[PDB]
């Protein structure tokens, strides 16, 4: 409905975080971003340049389909934070058993700087098929990018940096190379007293 | 084109 779901895969939960070990049995976890009436539509040609234009690129993936698998996620990240682990945990569900591949492309000024792949086998669960990417360590680029942002003294300076910083996540059926889900991520700094916020949009032409 | 000047819903710039 308002879910990040295509015809074959559904992302139930997504979250980036910093976990600090206070003592041998105490762990503090800070959530930077988290997912878990109807979805507003967005013209993909408005964000096209912010992502790399190439074979395998966003325009090339959208044009090959299925168009029901494309989303744009606007995140307002919680940066109020002070042993350390930086990680990403995601949960997908499918009605069919598959071997999925989730590729993440970190982009600065539209050009890809970093990329990581994960491959997940289905875990049968109550007639559903689960894919749980549990504590995928955040790359050094991101950890050093979160660090640099925190050094700027005012949030306007921080958002200014994030107007040329995006992430593209392409979850693919490994054997068939079908686009299962393709999420485009844009960021701002949260000012909310209720933690990290987000807006999900369906990408259209 | 500035992100605030692009053809995007008003909510894009309005945090929930």
């Amino acid at each position: 409905p308002r879910s990040v779901a295509s015809s074959k895969l559904w992302m139930l939960e997504f979250s980036a975080f910093l976990e600090q070990q206070q003592d041998p049995d105490t762990y503090n976890k800070h959530l930077f971003v988290h997912i878990g009436p109807y979805l507003e539509a967005v013209d993909i040609r408005q964000i096209y340049d912010k992502f790399p234009e190439k074979k395998g690129g966003l325009k090339d993936l959208f044009e090959r389909g299925p168009s029901n698998a494309f989303f744009l996620v606007k995140f307002w990240a919680d940066l109020n934070t002070n042993s350390s682990f930086y990680g990403v945990s995601s949960q997908y569900e499918s009605p069919e058993n598959m071997i999925i591949t989730c590729s993440t492309k970190v982009c600065s000024f539209g050009k890809q700087v970093v990329e990581k792949v994960e491959t997940e086998y289905a875990r049968y669960e109550n007639g559903h098929y689960s894919y749980r990417i549990h504590r995928s360590p955040l790359c050094e680029y991101m950890i050093n990018f979160i660090h640099k942002l925190k050094h700027l003294p005012e949030k306007y300076m921080m958002n200014s940096v994030l107007e040329n910083f995006t992430i593209l996540q392409v979850v693919t059926n490994r054997d068939t190379q079908e686009t299962l889900l393709c999420i485009a991520y844009v960021f701002e700094v949260s000012a909310s007293e209720h933690g990290a916020q987000h807006h999900i949009y369906r990408l259209v032409k | 084109v500035p992100l605030r000047a692009r053809n995007l819903p008003p909510s894009f710039f309005t945090e929930p």
